[PDB]
């Protein structure tokens, strides 16, 4: 596979080029929020972003080397984590706010519109502030987002656990993160310390995803919003 | 399965 | 402080010395399991282990520096992850089985004794297999368990001190790998491999918490006051 | 909470 042959510079370039666009909400900015309409806006946005995510994933070096069945599992596992890390990245320069879309920038008080959502907002905001205090770089962000894609469902390939290829690609992204930090002038010690700091945030992103999934399921089970067939299938996977 | 279809197209 | 002046060797010694005891189950092996008896044994074990967990936490360098309230929050967040990493470690050399206690070693299929439990067993077993694959060392394990305690709840809060201590544990892990003869590239790769497993442990804890809450509601068995409070902290 | 007392 050419992915394992890529240099670190080439891996980063590949990742950066695969980046999906920043989509807009269909928020009608002169009409009032309800729990239902806010949930509608957020899930409508997620649905459109999902199409772009699928096409992004195909461009993550080594992903199309995987079987189609494995590709499905990884995306089913990680989709909300991936949406969330994107959100937290977008929201970095907006302290106290979540930039779901350029035309949908919400504070925690607006989060209270939807029952159970403010707790999730608070976790996202805390992650964004952590990214901000760490001065997360875009090149680091794309590595982290790819790690989530490859890692989150890699230990549920069962009923004995099976995938060396995925792990080799993950190892390559580790090499790339270290390369990035070395090139940025971090000392050898700072390199391993920052590597751990960034990977530990992925534990928090998993937590948020788990909580968000239970939240979304709750909204669907209360008939608050109709979810797209895609979103229903992605949600059903959990 | 929609995901399956999108991944092929 | 004091944890911040510890050497890597001293950090390892400290964490090894702080290890809690391996408890036994009250399991009577002459009687077949029921859903009720199985959950009973498992939750009784968890309750007893929790008491020793508190003692261990107090011995994790840096933990005692935090306010009582911060200590409470970290343990409330991390307790099931901590029990689970313990279980996965104990079960390493028992492929296909989960060594809850030396006298309670359960096969995958015994997970089906309890509604919804086999899926959680499958995740735990997969984690144990991964540890086995990686030849996880005892010294690495105690570092990882301490990282879980300090990291899991740190973002739902003091914080700078926790991050300084976390950095020292990372330093410790790298030190162990260097001592083991790993190249720089191998050290970084292995550090990442280990830390990514913590994402899966978090996932398992969240699923486990949902399962335990459902078993509480079904009222299969009664949970202890402590367990009930530790469970209620997540909702 | 019981955890509170145990820590003490
Ligand atoms: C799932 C979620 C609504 C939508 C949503 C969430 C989180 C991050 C998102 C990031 C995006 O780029 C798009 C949508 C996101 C919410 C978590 C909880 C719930 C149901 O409100
Ligand atoms: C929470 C749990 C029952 C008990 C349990 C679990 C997992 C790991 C444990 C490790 C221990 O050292 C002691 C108990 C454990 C189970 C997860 C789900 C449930 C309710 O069966």
């Amino acid at each position: 596979s050419l992915a394992l042959s890529l240099t670190a510079d080439q891996m980063v370039s590949a990742l950066l080029d695969a980046e999906p666009p920043i989509l807009y909400s269909e928020y009608d900015p002169t009409r009032p929020f309800s729990e239902a309409s806010m949930m509608g806006l957020l899930t409508n946005l997620a649905d459109r972003e999902l199409v772009h995510m699928i096409n992004w994933a195909k461009r993550v070096p080594g992903f199309v080397d995987l079987t189609l069945h494995d590709q499905v599992h990884l995306l089913e596992c990680a989709w909300l984590e991936i949406l969330m890390i994107g959100l937290v990245w977008r929201s970095m320069e907006h302290p106290g706010k979540l930039l779901f879309a350029p035309n949908l920038l919400l504070d925690r008080n607006q989060g209270k519109c939807v029952e159970g959502m403010v707790e999730i907002f608070d976790m996202l905001l805390a992650t964004s502030s952590r990214f901000r205090m760490m001065n997360l770089q875009g090149e680091e962000f794309v590595c982290l987002k790819s790690i989530i894609l490859l890692n989150s469902g890699v230990y549920t390939f069962l009923k004995s656990l099976e995938k060396d290829h995925i792990h080799r690609v993950l190892d390559k992204i580790t090499d790339t993160l270290i390369h990035l930090m070395a090139k940025a002038g971090l000392t050898l010690q700072q390199q391993h310390q920052r590597l751990a700091q960034l990977l530990l945030i992925l534990s928090h992103i998993r937590h948020m995803s788990n909580k968000g999934m239970e939240h979304l399921y709750s909204m669907k089970c209360k008939n608050v919003v109709p979810l797209s067939d895609l979103l229903l299938e992605m949600l059903d996977a959990h | 399965k929609i995901l399956h279809r999108l991944l092929q197209d």
